[PDB]
């Protein structure tokens, strides 16, 4: 797929030109907040189960007209895909954030799901309060400087804020 | 530590660390919050205890350190258990409370408990108050004894606004259900029946 | 869905042949045995909420430590919830003994339910306990065939959250 | 309880510098377009009543199992009780946006406001929905260009909304 | 804290009530002085270091018997002590002009000002020099508003350490 | 928390924390053998239903006819219906006040928080003065002796809190 | 609290409905059986110190464990303290004899006793034994037929067992 | 009274302290919005003729039911009292303008205003729209900052009244 | 709140007995060794600013980054409470010594201690720290043989030590 730095080489030749140093220099910026970078992508592996798990309950409790019958989630195999889906979405998601490019969001994850989820009935609106309670959950573990040096990432943090913007105006 | 009228010098301000240490808790309060003008009129009697504590209750540091950081459930909570010494028995204290506070004003909200007939009866307008739930006063809950013991940690510790608790209610879930729980054997099966439908 | 008719058509279209003896025996067999299950799912219909109630208290009386103010068990709407559950567990279990099949409960609780448990940490022990309380009952308001039938797909429930 | 500026201050402090010029620049904005939220502010205060009124009004009709005997706000106490709940968050609301800050929303209000519901068993659902017709109701009265000069809001308008939707978000 | 904003929000929720006009004309004044607040922000926080040298040795040049050794004076890392003093005094003031209310000092430096100021054996009357000194400073720093919103927390702070 | 006499008089004990001296005994003997009119009462009500609920909504349109036309409260076909609906619900309160013979009920489930619900659906409290003012007439008819006394009583007393 | 005129009022509005003519049967029973109430109230109450000795002489007659030195009611100071137990508990079922429901006795009594005692040490299998003495000390003083007309009252004195029995189950 | 003057000296007393920089730049804002005030006082006081008669008839016309004979609004004696009270509503809106707060409307309407309106049998959505019409008539009146200033005045009489 | 004496005579009441004649001889001796007792209680109590001060001093000095921002001790008012903390416990060592025992310490100095600190986040084994350096400053003042005259006071230099080691304990 196409990361940051691949985005910036495919565009060197797109116009057939070296790097200028500017491009030296945000890219050094970006290895330099690597670090960063793994510290935000380990708090989302080490809590997703949790976090998928709350935000499952927030949504449910949010939305209660679908884990009762006649709902796209009630003979509880829609459990399975539904978990599986949020498990899924916020993987590839952390993806984006750890290329810090979210091309790989767009292709692997977000291509052509519309389709899929209308050919298959499911109200869409609904998996966009899910992601928006999916990056409410997530927040709180990223400002989580449990066992970790303090620091800012607000760079970090908008990022995965436009990440889930991406998300949500994409499968709305 | 009560303050015959004509006292002396020492044990004014005996008298004020029992109540600097009763009405704030064990929370420090550094000498740039004592009110200096209400002790000098204390000293004289130009006021009681009774009106100075009212005075230290409407005070900035009292609401600073209560108020502000803390819901209204808490609120209650510790208006009773700093200016009365029991935690409240019921949750018609609590509405009560929280329907005179949000209708007249925190100024009659803690007059609610300064000149209430409790205050008058237990401790009177000279007497410090003191925490007097662990003992059977007559007609309380079971509830009063527990939430006193709840609220009261330790006699180290104290109700501070700064921690990282946030100063959360440690009593209105205890408090909660007794009194709207005999309702719950019939609200289950209309849940039932919303969840069903 | 899935039920012994379902299977036979789909082994004999998926194979592309015309039905002999062994399906279409089958098919007596299912469509014979119908009145004692039908009538056992009527029963069970007929006596649920008892079911499912005391299904609630056994579970308690067995798990009374999970009921506490503070843990899981507490609340009401979680209580609702409970009840709730193990009735769909009853339900699906009427169903399987109507389909004559233990497709139902493949197609909607079997379907996935390891999963879903360990996102909500629900203790499947806890339904296993409630299905031994039916159990218990079913022995006494159900006789014959049609106890043993029911017992047995109920058992093969508990394999499933085993 | 803190406004923005305080924030900032506690920010500062955290570091022990002094306010960066990027910081006493947007300090600077926030106060020169303060005049844009003083009368936001304002509006919210003198509308309240009708906001609440219209927020009853569709809440009930969308659930009036709320009002059918037995249901969570059947006496004319818990009416009261509900009445008052939805003009004290309104209250908060107003608060956060003339400090343009959700301190004081969340730690005097929202703290445990969803365990006092829990504990009364009161559908949490229902005072969302009330917090968001609120918002909507509030929506509505800010757009009065009455007696006032036009011009620009939208940062506040988000403001508002997004106090609302932590009111409704942190509730349930 | 407690601003301008924080202490009308905080009688307006005490009181249990909305925000009447009175509340916000003293937002609006609040909003209108906010600017040559910032100026002098800006101002005191380009000079720190001049302000924070020249007070550490007027504070020395009035009182020079507290220089030679056996006393507070004496030591580098005092020194660099008194100049992070000063420089925390600085800040402070600057901090309350951004917020224009007195609210920064009252609770980093005036609560506890006097006890921590006992238990060390500090001396006020040293602060207050050094006060004195980004007074006079300040004085032809500044010039119009700014001048004398700045003055009014050099005093302030002034009277509290008096 | 209803409050009937045997509750005051408990509570009164309770909070004292002594038993049940002579005087409550009292007020209990009294109010045991006043029970029988009030029960008397509450079922004669009971059964009229329909008389007074369509008695007192039309008593209400007789007085404020300006309510009727639309543009107004009255008009909605559901309006006046629930109007029905709380008019029953008033009826309901004073023949739990009356089986229970004391305020309790009245008080807890309307008398609380009257004002506030009141005005902010904006309701006109002599809308339900007048309404009780009819069923003052139906009572006036439908009963006789002790048991209209107690039952004027408690309708006085609910008039006086909404007037 | 909730007496038995109260508590069928609760259960007549919580379904919405009026009370119903076999409730006011019941209940206007309850009212001319209310002279008997009165007469078992007034037995429990004059009664009161020689139930509390009786129940006290048997109690440390089999439990001589707790009158020894490190025993629960040992220092003199304790002793009032059972007493005083004793006489409380004693007044919430007079309490909830002349209510004619538990609510009394199992609001302001019994829903925090066992872990009252837990926390202070204080056995509970005692304190249920104490009360089943003074259910049984108090049975005797109950059916003393003397000034006082006589009738059949085997419904009193089942309900005063009741009673008994469920404070003895709740701190036991 | 209460002014901001009286907040100030008040908010200043309790805590026991001098006037610190809060409260006397908020008597500051107070200054600058005193004289605008005044010249509204002064617009709001030439038109007193005509509002009082604006106000009666707007009750009389919005209100068509009282106005019929046996009512609240028939009546001479009773019109003369509407027209004198609603002149002492405008006189206390002068009195609250020019003392840059409510405090003399406050005091003289504000405080305990509803049990009076109810002893009387007197309703207050009347002087609701009363004052509606007076904040109608202020509004072409006055413009800008004046126009804000008694708008904001008779909001808050109509929210007492509310 | 127990001393010595007390301590014995709950001891004994537990056997309920009488104090036997060693423990008289034991409690004899304790009050002949009173003078010493005292003479070391107003060593510690007329230095208690000098112990406290110096403790400070030596902590802030092994130990910098409480004062610095972010640290435990920055403000004003958290040196006032530092201060008053070491205090405080200085002064319950003191009652502590007096009494003879240690219960002064568990029932009010260290009662709920540890859960405050724990509360505030204040690190405890700068706690600790502290306290250690008021033992090395206190004994030094203890042994000041001036003033006084001389006599071996090593039990009463061990005693005041171990009382220090069981509110460092405590705390820690
Ligand atoms: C296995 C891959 C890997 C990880 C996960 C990793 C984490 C990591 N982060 C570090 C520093 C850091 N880590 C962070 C990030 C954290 N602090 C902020 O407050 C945020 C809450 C949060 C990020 C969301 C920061 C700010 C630093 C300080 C370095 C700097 O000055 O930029 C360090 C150096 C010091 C240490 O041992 O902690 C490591 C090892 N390093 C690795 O090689
Ligand atoms: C038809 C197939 C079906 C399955 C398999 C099913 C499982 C299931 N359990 C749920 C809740 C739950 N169910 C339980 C388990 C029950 N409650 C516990 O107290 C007891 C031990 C136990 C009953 C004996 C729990 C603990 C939750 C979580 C409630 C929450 O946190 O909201 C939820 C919805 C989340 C919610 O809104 O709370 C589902 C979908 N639901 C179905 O419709
Ligand atoms: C348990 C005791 C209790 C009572 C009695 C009670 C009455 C009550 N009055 C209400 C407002 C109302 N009340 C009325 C009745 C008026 N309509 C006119 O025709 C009549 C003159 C008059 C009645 C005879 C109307 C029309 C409303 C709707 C006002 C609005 O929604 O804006 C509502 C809100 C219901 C809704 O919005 O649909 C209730 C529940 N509430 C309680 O908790
Ligand atoms: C001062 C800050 C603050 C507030 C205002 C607050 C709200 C609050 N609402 C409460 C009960 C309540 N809250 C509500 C309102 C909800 N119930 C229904 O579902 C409505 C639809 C819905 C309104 C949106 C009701 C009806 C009650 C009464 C429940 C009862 O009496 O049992 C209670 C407990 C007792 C009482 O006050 O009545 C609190 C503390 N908590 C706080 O810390
Ligand atoms: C006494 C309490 C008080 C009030 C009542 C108040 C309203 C108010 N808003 C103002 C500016 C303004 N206010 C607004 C906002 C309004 N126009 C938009 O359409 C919005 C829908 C609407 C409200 C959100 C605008 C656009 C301006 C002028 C532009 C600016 O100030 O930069 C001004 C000054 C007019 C000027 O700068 O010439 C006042 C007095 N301010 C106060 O301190
Ligand atoms: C709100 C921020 C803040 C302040 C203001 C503050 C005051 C402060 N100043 C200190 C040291 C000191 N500061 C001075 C200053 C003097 N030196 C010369 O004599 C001059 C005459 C004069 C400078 C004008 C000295 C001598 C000490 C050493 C005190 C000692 O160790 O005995 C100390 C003890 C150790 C330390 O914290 O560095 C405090 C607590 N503490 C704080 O956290
Ligand atoms: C209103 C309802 C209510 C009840 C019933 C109640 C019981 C109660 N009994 C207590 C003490 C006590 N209660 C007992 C009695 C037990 N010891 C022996 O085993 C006896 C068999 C047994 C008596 C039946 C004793 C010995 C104490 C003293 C415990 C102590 O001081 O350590 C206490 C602790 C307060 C005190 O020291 O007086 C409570 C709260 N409290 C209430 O608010
Ligand atoms: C001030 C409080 C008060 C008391 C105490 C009271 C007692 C009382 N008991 C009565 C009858 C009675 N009293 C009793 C009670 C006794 N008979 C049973 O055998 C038991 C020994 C015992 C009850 C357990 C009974 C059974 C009646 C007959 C009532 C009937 O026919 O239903 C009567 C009616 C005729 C009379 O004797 O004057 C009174 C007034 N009245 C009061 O106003
Ligand atoms: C110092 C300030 C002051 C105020 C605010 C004031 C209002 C006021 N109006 C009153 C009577 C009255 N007010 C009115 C006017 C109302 N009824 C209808 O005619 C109209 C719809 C409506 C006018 C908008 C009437 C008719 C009365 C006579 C009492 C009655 O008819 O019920 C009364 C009772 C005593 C009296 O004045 O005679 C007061 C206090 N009076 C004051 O001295
Ligand atoms: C029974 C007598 C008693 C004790 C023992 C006691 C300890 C105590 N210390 C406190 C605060 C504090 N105590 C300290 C002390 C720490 N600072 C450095 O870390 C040092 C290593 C260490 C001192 C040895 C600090 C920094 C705080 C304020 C922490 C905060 O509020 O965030 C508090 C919270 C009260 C408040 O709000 O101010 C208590 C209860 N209080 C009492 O009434
Ligand atoms: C004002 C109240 C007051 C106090 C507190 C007091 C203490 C006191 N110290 C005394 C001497 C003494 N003081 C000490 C203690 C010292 N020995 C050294 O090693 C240590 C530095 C130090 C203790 C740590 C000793 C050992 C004696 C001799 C008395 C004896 O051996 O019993 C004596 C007896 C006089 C004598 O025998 O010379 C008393 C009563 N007297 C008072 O009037």
């Amino acid at each position: 797929m196409n990361d940051v730095f691949t985005r910036a080489i495919a565009q060197a030749d797109l116009k057939g030109s070296f790097l200028l140093e500017s491009d030296l220099d945000k890219l050094a910026s970006f290895a330099k907040e690597g670090v960063k970078r793994l510290d935000a992508v380990a708090a989302l592996t080490n809590n997703a189960p949790a976090i998928i798990s709350d935000a499952a309950h927030k949504l449910f409790a949010e939305q209660q007209e679908l884990i009762q019958p006649g709902g796209n989630a009630y003979p509880h195999r829609r459990m399975a895909a539904c978990l599986r889906d949020m498990e899924i979405i916020l993987r590839y998601v952390s993806y984006a954030l750890l290329a810090g490019d979210a091309s790989v969001l767009d292709d692997r994850c977000l291509n052509g799901l519309r389709e899929t989820y209308n050919a298959l009935g499911t109200p869409t609106q609904s998996v966009a309060r899910a992601v928006q309670l999916m990056k409410d959950a997530a927040m709180v573990h990223l400002k989580s400087t449990a066992n970790v040096t303090v620091g800012d990432c607000s760079s970090l943090y908008s990022e995965a804020a436009t990440y889930f913007d991406k998300a949500a105006a994409s499968i709305a | 530590v009560t303050l015959r009228a004509p006292f002396t010098e020492e044990q004014f301000q005996g008298a004020l660390y029992a109540i600097y240490k009763q009405v704030f808790g064990n929370t420090y309060v550094m000498e740039s919050e004592r009110p200096t003008t209400a002790e000098s009129q204390l000293k004289d009697g130009r006021i009681t205890v009774r009106g100075f504590i009212r005075l230290l209750a409407k005070t900035e540091a009292y609401k600073s350190r209560f108020l502000y950081t803390t819901s209204q459930n808490r609120f209650i909570e510790l208006n009773h258990k700093l200016l009365l010494g029991r935690a409240p028995y019921d949750q018609a204290e609590i509405i009560r409370h929280l329907d005179l506070w949000n209708s007249q004003g925190y100024d009659a909200e803690i007059d609610s408990y300064i000149e209430s007939e409790e205050y008058q009866e237990f401790f009177g307008e000279e007497v410090v108050p003191f925490f007097r739930g662990f003992k059977y006063q007559v007609g309380q809950n079971p509830l009063g004894f527990n939430g006193l013991v709840r609220l009261y940690d330790g006699y180290a510790g104290s109700d501070t606004e700064r921690n990282q608790s946030g100063q959360v209610a440690r009593l209105t879930d205890r408090l909660s259900r007794p009194v709207r729980e005999q309702s719950s054997v019939d609200r289950i099966e209309r849940l039932l029946r919303s969840y069903t439908s | 869905s899935r039920t012994v008719i379902t299977e036979v058509i789909a082994t004999a279209d998926s194979q592309g042949r015309f039905l002999n003896s062994t399906e279409l025996q089958a098919a007596f067999g299912r469509f014979e045995r119908a009145v004692p299950a039908i009538e056992a799912a009527r029963a069970l219909t007929k006596n649920q909420d008892a079911l499912v109630k005391g299904a609630v208290q056994a579970v308690f009386k067995k798990f009374p430590y999970v009921t506490q103010p503070g843990e899981k068990g507490y609340g009401d709407s979680n209580q609702a919830k409970c009840a709730r559950d193990i009735g769909y567990y009853l339900r699906f279990i009427t169903y399987s003994l109507v389909a004559s099949g233990t497709g139902p409960l493949d197609d909607y609780v079997i379907a996935g339910l390891r999963e879903v448990n360990r996102a909500f940490n629900l203790n499947p022990l806890w339904y296993i306990e409630a299905l031994n309380y039916i159990k218990g009952e079913t022995g006494k308001l159900l006789s014959g065939q049609s106890k043993t039938e029911a017992l047995l797909y109920i058992d093969h429930a508990i394999n499933a959250l085993s």
